[PDB]
């Protein structure tokens, strides 16, 4: 889930 | 019992012929034996602002509480008291504060304009900065005193309550409480250091306001004590907001020592400025170290599982629910500060944007091991918690991904419950 | 921990045969053992007024409060108690309080409209001048109780909380409160080793909690008078979260002061009541700290802000005060009743009829004390602490008098400072 | 003064290698010592509505709770909890408290939506059903904790005016106290029931929350202290609606026998329900008797 | 300053 989780973080 | 004169972050003379005074964010004061007198010595941290000098005391200053317009000084025993301010342009002042038989000065303190004055028979007396006395007060024994502003926390002590503590603001035109002599769940003391509790038998190491303007307490137990929900009576709470022990345990990469403490200096927003004391003794020496600093963390920790995951490594889903939980504090703290007084430094409502991204992110985390672990149930109540609806919109495609079908069904239900609360 | 029997003023018998059992600026009771039973003399101050009488009590009433219009005995442990009005229009009447196993009453109170009866387990009774009784309250154990018109001053203790006390206005149907069990930062009495010899032991076995006295001012404020031999008042008790105990009289100053500076041991101070900022007392001389028989004359001892201390007084030297010293307490002083009266007059209105004038003087003497202060802050060039001084001054000629007091002192940033306090509150006047 | 770990209407080991971890209304919790670790049985009072279990412990817990939606387990030394729903559609699951030196998890206690843990420091933390920390909030030493949904009652102790007791709304606003560390007017402890009080010292044999929502507490003294009208801080007072010993002594024509003794369950609007007692010992053994009823 | 005090009084 680290794409969409790092998606959010930007 | 023996009321001795507290000052923060003050320090006793053990075997040597000098102590500090009192000691925060602004500086540190330390008196010199000198013979029959003493030599005091105000220092700060900030050598551009103020210059560091030094005088004769002829009456011997036991009580002292520093702020960033000038020093409060203080003898226990006869009463005097004496304000300098920092800037030669403001006169000196001295006073005398009337005692009875037997009663001491137990604290003092001052902010730019307001000085408070605490004894042991329970007077209360303030001041403002030039000295003017606005009222004597009786309150229950005073043993500590801290103040910003117009505010004042004190900290009282009865044979009846043990330790409690009032919450007030010294107004243009009265004096009015927050909180009046409520429980303080402060743990007092329970040796190489007694020299210390005989110096400071409450174990209060220091009691500050933060830089918001939350009460915060630090004992024996070198834990950090902030006060939360202070302007609703029935809802205040103490909160442990820094386990220090825990902290340099994990600095020492697991390892238990005996040579390293935190002397507690001010709490700005996060971060807890402090003394970093190596050596026997748990109070600072001669010189004074440089401050350090030391990010709050929540009590969530267990070493037992900190070692089994190896300074020492936190695993980042035991990292995420410590981030959760103190986002959550510090956020909803700030938020009430906003929401009742404003803002002080400036930066406040971008510190509370990224508080509450943080938040989120964190609770973000949590809500993938949930889904990672099948819980849909677990991950159902983490999704509840989510602020940002940008949150809400990441928790969905994160269920997809997973393909939990009636988790998606159950977070749409709250995006589209929170949309059509947008609609009122 | 053992409660006893309280009244205001209230005496042991100690060594002799003879006590008060109440004493107020009203008058004063007292009771003599007769062989099997006693003689209770009921004696006023005004001899004009009332006339002094006596009885003979078979029951041993050791509980008494007095009022102008009637007096008050209790029995702590048969609970009886008995109504006298002065006056021959209404008739005695006696009554029995019910009593549990080890329960007593530990304090009456009596005002022309209501009578109050506290007891050791905390019960509260209330009745009308003629003895109907209100409906029963469960409070704290009650220790002290005093009263004034429909409201009601009442001290409790535990091994809880320790001192507390409540606030309360008896009305038609119920009981209100004003403050509810809040703290009462009164000083317990410091018994030491030496004291199982000493000549006054007698009296701290009498009165464990140490209150000599406790009454509602004249202006309606509760006081209270322990053994520490402060008077302290109850301030902003109508608003509960700006409520204030305030010291406004250190008796053992006064009496050092009255010596000339020196400090004795055989006069003390026995507290009667507060009219406005004078105390109604008793000067006991003697070794016992309770007056005995013969009653000396009430004297009065005018309330002083505790803001002096000996070693500067001596300096300046019946002990003489330095003009500049004096000026900060009658500031204080000003400043405290003035507040006092303010919200009485706001909440309750006149009573007497002159108070108006009296708050007139009152902030007359408040900006003149005052001034003073200004003036000497002027003369040591401080002009900080000048302008602080200005900002508390009240009425707008007061500030006319600090600027031409800064004009003469030819301190010109000063003046304009201080005509912008004026303007600043012509701004605000408007809105 | 020592922290002994407490559970409602619990029950020390005594002589025998089994007792009771806690007991109400919904049922009994019971941990047995085997060859090398524990074994834990949880029985219900309504076969109908609930499956009996059992499950080998390797932990060792000695604190417990129990509602109508799963048991609360813990371990007052190492700090290990675990919470097990009742329906198997939900998962357990454990959780390790932090602890200081020398500090026990003194009582636990949970509701469909809460799980509350106390310690001998006085530290408060609360959780979810899920395990998800809520709150961590530091008081007085805590002795005592009981839950009803979001309400908790907790008895705490001080050094200087002994036992005290708050009552409060873990809401989702923010926690809001209606009663602060007050006066707990329950009568301490004053022998073959000596193992009891070694294991129990302030002799609080059980505490909960009434089905209308008034805290209750249950002493020594045999006594069913109900606390009424908690809302309005005037007129907020204890109330001895039970002596029980009065209600034994009628049940036995009026013949004073030392045989029987009550041990509280809980309280259903009309009436106490509890565990008559026949013995030496005035805690209940194996087998339990069947749950009595006692009209207030 | 004796004799602006004394002009407030009256």
């Amino acid at each position: 889930f680290d794409d969409i989780l790092g998606e959010f973080e930007s | 019992f023996r009321y001795m004169p507290f000052s923060p972050a003050g320090t006793p003379f053990g075997f040597t012929d000098r102590r500090y005074l009192t000691m925060n964010e602004v500086g540190y004061v330390s008196t010199v034996k000198n013979s029959e007198q003493y030599s005091i010595t105000v220092s700060f941290f900030d050598v551009g602002r103020f210059r560091e000098y030094h005088f004769e005391d002829l009456f011997g200053y036991d009580l002292c509480f520093l702020n960033e317009k000038g020093t409060l000084f203080g003898q226990s025993k006869t009463g005097q008291i004496q304000y300098r301010p920092h800037d030669s342009i403001h006169s000196n002042w001295t006073k005398i504060i009337p005692l009875q038989a037997g009663e001491r000065i137990t604290s003092v303190a001052a902010t730019p304009v307001r000085v408070i004055v605490g004894t042991s028979l329970g007077y209360f007396r303030s001041f403002n900065q030039f000295g003017v006395p606005f009222a004597v007060e009786k309150t229950s024994p005073i043993v500590a005193l801290t103040a910003q502003n117009y505010r004042v926390f004190s900290v009282h002590y009865s044979q009846f309550h043990g330790l409690s503590y009032s919450l007030s603001e010294l107004g243009t035109s009265s004096k009015r409480y927050y909180k009046r002599e409520c429980p303080l769940p402060m743990s007092l003391p329970n040796d190489a250091n007694l020299d210390y509790y005989n110096f400071n038998p409450m174990g209060i190491k220091s009691l500050f306001f933060s830089s918001y303007g939350d009460p915060c307490i630090f004992g024996s137990d070198n834990t950090l004590l902030l006060l939360s929900k202070w302007r609703s009576p029935e809802e205040s709470k103490w909160l442990p907001i820094l386990d220090s022990n825990m902290e340099i345990w994990k600095m020492s990469g697991g390892k238990e020592t005996t040579d390293i403490h935190v002397w507690p200096l001010a709490l700005a927003y996060d971060t807890l400025n402090c003394i970093l004391v190596k050596g026997k003794h748990i109070w600072p020496e001669f010189p004074l170290p440089l401050p350090s600093e030391m990010e709050i963390r929540m009590p969530v920790f267990v070493k037992s599982k900190l070692l089994e995951e190896n300074e020492i490594q936190i695993p980042v889903s035991m990292a995420a629910e410590e981030e959760y939980l103190r986002s959550k504090v510090l956020s909803e703290l700030l938020t009430d500060t906003l929401e009742n007084d404003g803002e002080m430094y400036g930066n406040e409502n971008e510190v509370l944007a990224a508080l509450n991204g943080a938040y989120d992110k964190a609770l973000l985390r949590l809500f993938a091991s949930a889904c990672s672990d099948q819980n849909v149930e677990k991950a159902l109540s983490l999704a509840h918690e989510l602020k940002q609806d940008r949150a809400l919109t990441a928790a969905v495609k994160i269920s997809e991904r997973a393909e939990l079908p009636s988790l998606v069904k159950k977070i749409n239900n709250i995006r589209e419950a929170r949309y059509e609360q947008q609609l009122k």
